[PDB]
């Protein structure tokens, strides 16, 4: 229940870092496609059931689909950054990869000191998230409806053809 | 017998090709209305009809769109030869550009003609040899001189004698 | 090196094995019953000689992985979404506390088989046709869930064995009818059965993606079509129809013939039922059996409740 | 006058006009050059479309869209706003086999096939005029 | 910690590995064996879906636990889905799910 959240998130880090250092957005989808399986076996290594079941249910399942939909609908095969790729040389990506590593070595210096009494991997059923969902966390309920609502609104009107 | 350019699995694979068979079948002109798949998982192409100039090419196409293993039957004259249509705007044959395995003469052929020509290409499947993967052994194909088969049926057909007279039905 | 936790490991290895060679069998014999109702399995044996010795060609201008990687997903997609169904007491691959909700990860990866096999076809009809199929797959998987959740509601739990023991009075077929119609309609569909066989019939700038699809890469996607219609009616026999409990019968073979029953079935409105349109089919979905879905949860939540003392 | 006066039979690279006097009835030799100039001009022909060697107009409005379709084969061009045709004109000739020239060099009863070979589902029904115009030629009444 | 739940585990784990190399291992013979020789409405669908999926998200959380919630839960989760289907009848009437105009 370790060894399979090491291997998981040593997964899930090598492929978003594929991710970000590759050039074909299909091939970026489907190594970020292959994180979200490993995170959603980080979760169920946990014992969070609930959350790497909608880990592929919709992330892996609904929004990687609408990201893959998108790109093979605008056809990109190489509109004029596929043959530049500024990202592979040193002068656009050192800087902020020294950044992203000072601000990393900040965090992980502020996780370590932090008492831990290690996790204990016990199984948070579906059933105990859904009555803390509908028993004190109503309005959040509620309102990521009509949080969603208004995304569909908004993603509609701006997206619409005409 | 003789051949044209560790065993019992090459039967194997010939009796799994002979018995599998999928058509791709040509519509061209009316040998097709007589005898009633994608090019790319069809393997057997059946031209029955007259190989016209201007759709040669696509009769080319959809040929070379096939993969291998391919064979072709030929039915009716118009395919076989060009037929009765020795003419400037038909092809003399559909063997003139791609290699036919079986060939059934008619005009049309009847469709028992060619169930009789998938059993001649079923034989000739059985009968042959081709490489088993494509890193190990020769990569060549190796066709078979099968015994001819009007000579093979000549016995029978030399020794008729009476037929029924044509004022009956 | 011989102790009963080794044998018993061992032996529930060889059960799931058995369930998967069963299951992949199955759905080759099938393949070869709609391909015959519309030696037997020698001539099985001979189709899968065909297409493995035929050469498997990849397009040159075509993205060679994921080409490769759209029928390993046609296949086992739902391949291993059979893996919660109960075959028998003490025969389940795995009793996991999400069950149902595994079978619907699986459906949602399922599209990408569709979605990655028109892309890797560089073609822009093959495009616009898995397109469109893919559209429809969404627009059908958006209310599989909840007319699997009217039965969840009944049950209290995702459990598969859970909502077996559930049915042991009356089968949910009775009280969730319409949770019946809408899960057969989205299963239907998300597995491209007919009615919704081929959407890009009704338009000639768009052609079908099992086209440039050739051998074995076709074989994948045919086997685990019929896989995937094995799956959809395992789980509506162990959602709605008792499972494996039966008056008589053992429960193994009660299980097979309500099984084998909806596969007939499956054939059946293949050969009958005639083709509607794209636009009618979109109509029907996303108007009708998603409001169905969403009233039935209502309703049943409503009997569960008043029927609470 | 004519709007479009393009060959209907023929390809449009045909040289010479079959149906004179002048011209061989027979098949010439085969070229496998030839057929491969026709296969590669069948492969860019999507490519290098041009929408006025058809007699069609307003070609790519620009929301125009420009097809070809595949009881016998033969190509149709449609012109699409959408999926509502604008204009179509049907490409023929696939099929050409000649007869008429055949006519010209058939005797009058060995001709009889090849009148049964138009409209092939017809048989006697397009046997029928052609031996009722040679024995109004011949001066035949019949029993 | 029992013989029944890593038994389980093990199955479960040996059922994915033949699974998925039964798969690959079939394509690799394939592959191995045999000699050589666009409209915004398909967007418009897919967002519905997205959205409408993690709506029904929410409904997967409360339908496992109906009995627990009381009819609270029950007034809660009706608020809900009308919200719901207030946005499904608006979409259908504005023409967003009409395909055909
Ligand atoms: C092997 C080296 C790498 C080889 C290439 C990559 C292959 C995939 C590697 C990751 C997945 C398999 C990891 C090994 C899992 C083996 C089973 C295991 O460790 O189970 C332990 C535990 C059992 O559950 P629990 O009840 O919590 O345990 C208490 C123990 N009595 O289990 C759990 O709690 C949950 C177990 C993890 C969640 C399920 C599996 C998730 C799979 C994610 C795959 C992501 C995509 C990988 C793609 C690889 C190729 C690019
Ligand atoms: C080319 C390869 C691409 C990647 C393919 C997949 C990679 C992984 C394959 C090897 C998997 C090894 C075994 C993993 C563990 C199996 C057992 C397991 O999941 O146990 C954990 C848990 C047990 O739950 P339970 O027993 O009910 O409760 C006990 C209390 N803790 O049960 C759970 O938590 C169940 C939920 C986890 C189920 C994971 C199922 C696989 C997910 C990945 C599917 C990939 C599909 C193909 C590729 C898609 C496109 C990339
Ligand atoms: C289409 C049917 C798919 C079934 C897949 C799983 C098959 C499992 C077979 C298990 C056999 C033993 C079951 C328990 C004993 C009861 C029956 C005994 C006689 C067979
Ligand atoms: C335990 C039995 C209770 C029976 C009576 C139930 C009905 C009365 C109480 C209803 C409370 C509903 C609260 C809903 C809040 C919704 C907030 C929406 C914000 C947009
Ligand atoms: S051989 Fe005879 S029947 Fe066949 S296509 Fe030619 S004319 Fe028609």
């Amino acid at each position: 229940m370790e060894f399979a959240f090491y291997i998981c998130g040593l997964i899930a880090i090598l492929a978003t870092l594929r991710v970000i250092t590759h050039t074909n957005p299909v091939h970026a989808l489907l190594y970020l496609i292959i994180s979200l399986l490993a995170i959603s076996g980080v979760f169920f290594s946990l014992g969070a059931y609930f959350a790497g079941a909608l880990e592929i249910i919709v992330y892996a399942g609904a929004i990687m689909v609408l990201f893959v939909f998108v790109v093979m609908m605008l056809n990109l095969g190489g509109s004029e950054i596929e043959q530049e790729r500024q990202w592979l040389k040193p002068q656009v990506w050192i800087g902020p990869a020294i950044l992203s590593a000072i601000m990393l070595v900040v965090i992980v210096y502020a996780i370590l000191g932090v008492n831990d009494q290690g996790i204990d991997g016990t199984p948070i059923s579906a059933k105990a998230v859904g009555i803390t969902l509908f028993g004190p966390y109503v309005l959040a309920v509620e309102l990521a409806s009509m949080l969603l609502l208004a995304g569909l609104v908004v993603a509609f009107h701006v997206g619409r053809e005409e | 017998m003789d051949y044209t350019l560790m065993g019992k699995l090459n039967d194997m694979v010939n009796w799994g090709r002979k018995n599998s068979i999928w058509p791709y079948n040509f519509g061209l002109s009316c040998c097709y209305v007589e005898m009633v798949a994608s090019p790319r998982q069809a393997d057997l192409m059946v031209v029955a009809g007259t190989c016209f100039t201007k759709m040669a090419p696509v009769i080319q196409r959809l040929y070379d769109q096939m993969l291998e293993p391919k064979w072709v039957i030929s039915m009716g004259a118009c395919a076989n030869s060009g037929g009765m249509y020795d003419i400037y705007s038909v092809v003399q044959g559909v063997d003139k550009f791609i290699p036919v395995d079986v060939y059934i003469p008619g005009c049309p052929p009847r469709p028992e003609a060619y169930m009789q020509a998938l059993m001649l290409l079923q034989e000739s499947i059985g009968k042959e040899r081709r490489p088993l993967s494509w890193v190990v052994g020769d990569q060549g194909v190796y066709r078979a001189n099968m015994q001819s088969e009007r000579e093979r049926k000549r016995g029978e057909r030399i020794a008729v004698t009476n037929l029924r007279t044509p004022d009956e039905i | 090196w011989i102790s009963p936790e080794l044998i018993e490991i061992l032996l529930t290895i060889l059960k799931a094995v058995v369930i998967l060679l069963v299951v992949v069998t199955c759905g080759a014999f099938m393949s070869f019953g709609e391909r015959r109702l519309l030696g037997g399995s020698l001539q099985l044996v001979a189709d899968m000689i065909k297409m493995f010795f035929k050469e498997d060609w990849i397009p040159k201008f075509s993205d060679r992985v994921i080409f490769t990687l759209a029928p390993m997903i046609a296949f086992t997609s739902l391949l291993l979404a059979f893996a919660i169904v109960p075959v028998s007491p003490g025969w389940v691959v795995a009793d996991l506390n999400i069950g149902i909700l595994f079978f619907l990860m699986m459906a949602g990866l399922a599209v990408y088989a569709v979605l990655f096999a028109g892309w890797s076809s560089n073609n822009k009809y093959s495009l616009l046709g898995a397109m469109r199929a893919s559209a429809q797959t969404l627009s059908y998987e958006v209310f599989l869930g909840l007319s699997l959740m009217g039965v969840v509601a009944q049950a209290g739990s995702f459990n598969m064995t859970d909502i077996v023991n559930s049915q042991a009075h009356v089968w949910n077929v009775i009280p969730q009818f319409f949770g019946f119609i809408t899960f057969a309609i989205a299963g239907v569909a998300v597995c491209h059965r007919h009615p919704f066989d081929q959407p890009e019939a009704e338009q000639e700038l768009a052609d079908g993606y099992h086209i440039e699809y050739s051998g074995m890469k076709f074989g994948l996607f045919f086997v685990g079509e019929y896989i995937g219609i094995v799956t959809i009616s395992a789980l509506m026999v162990t959602l709605f129809f008792g499972g494996w409990q039966g008056p008589l019968l053992p429960p193994f073979i009660w299980f097979a013939l309500k099984t084998a029953f909806f596969m007939m079935m499956f054939i059946l409105i293949r050969a009958s039922l005639p083709r509607p349109r794209y636009d009618q089919v979109m109509s029907f979905g996303w108007k009708i059996c998603l409001p169905l879905t969403l009233i039935n949860l209502l309703v049943t939540a409503a009997v569960i409740l008043w029927q609470a003392q | 006058g004519h709007p479009n006066l393009r060959r209907i039979m023929m390809p449009q690279t045909w040289k010479g006009h079959p149906l004179r006097k002048d011209y061989p009835a027979r098949a010439t030799e085969f070229s496998p050059f030839e057929l491969t100039k026709a296969k590669q001009d069948l492969e860019m022909e999507a490519l290098t479309f041009k929408p006025e060697e058809w007699g069609m107009k307003r070609g790519t409005n620009e929301d125009f869209m420009f097809l070809n379709l595949g009881h016998g084969a033969f190509r149709i061009v449609l012109q699409l706003d959408g999926e509502e045709i604008v204009d179509c004109v049907p490409d023929i000739g696939y099929h050409h086999r000649g007869a008429e020239k055949m006519g010209e060099r058939q005797s009058w009863h060995s001709y009889i096939p090849y009148t049964d070979r138009i409209e092939y589902l017809g048989g006697c029904v397009n046997e029928m005029p052609y031996v009722l115009a040679v024995e109004k030629l011949a001066g035949i009444t019949v029993p | 910690t029992s013989t029944e739940v890593i038994a389980h585990h093990w199955a479960f784990a040996i059922f994915l590995i033949v699974a998925i190399g039964l798969c690959c291992l079939m394509l690799v013979g394939g592959w191995f064996l045999g000699g050589r020789a666009l409209s915004a409405k398909f967007y418009l669908v897919a967002m519905f879906f997205v959205i409408f999926d993690v709506e029904a998200l929410y409904l997967f959380a409360w339908s496992t636990s109906i009995r627990e919630s009381g009819w609270v839960g029950f007034v809660e989760a009706a608020i809900f889905i009308f919200v719901l289907l207030a946005g499904l009848v608006y979409l259908v009437r504005i023409g967003a799910l009409d395909w055909t105009p």
